[PDB]
């Protein structure tokens, strides 16, 4: 009843495996709406290709800046920014996905997938989905993270779509 | 965080 991605996660160019997520389009839509897009490629950019630039082991793993690569780019399928949709959601635990920002109303592409609860987080970033499958992978791609977030090896998302 | 990294525990 809610949408489906997949990212098929890639490390120093080796397939991992795949990780599914469900999105609360029920709650965020625009939010939902915005990583689904990006997931498809269908306004002709998004999430293929690109790298987890932060990966913090006992955190979470940091990505979607397809267009710098480390933090410092991104961008919406609605413009540069978008405004946080709401804050219904929390960072309840491993596994929820939810929007990284660069202060309130500032969401583009970049996202988080949480290793641990996160709670203060709460109201400050917009919870907009949940890992369905392939959590062993998330696990996995913590492994080559280090405190300060530098991965020791490059982590993709060698191809990403829709399921359902 | 997108921009600014601080820290604790941020994104
Ligand atoms: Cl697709």
């Amino acid at each position: 009843v809610n949408p489906t991605v997949f990212f098929d996660i890639a490390v120093d160019g080796e397939p991992l495996g795949r990780v599914s997520f469900e999105l609360f389009a029920d709650k965020v839509p625009k939010t939902a709406e915005n990583f689904r897009a990006l997931s498809t490629g269908e306004k002709g950019f998004g999430y293929k290709g690109s790298c987890f630039h932060r990966i913090i082991p006992g955190f979470m793993c940091q990505g979607g800046d397809f267009t710098r690569h480390n933090g410092t780019g991104g961008k919406s399928i609605y413009g540069e920014k978008f405004e946080d949709e709401n804050f219904i959601l929390k960072h309840t635990g491993p596994g929820i996905l939810s929007m990284a920002n660069a202060g309130p109303n500032t969401n583009g592409s970049q996202f988080f997938i949480c290793t641990a609860k996160t709670e203060w987080l709460d109201g400050k970033h917009v919870v907009f989905g949940k890992v369905k499958e392939g959590m062993n992978i998330v696990e996995a791609m913590e492994r080559f993270g280090s405190r300060n977030g530098k991965t020791s090896k490059k982590i993709t998302i060698a191809d990403c779509g829709q399921l359902e | 965080t997108a921009x600014x990294v601080l820290a604790x525990l941020l994104v």
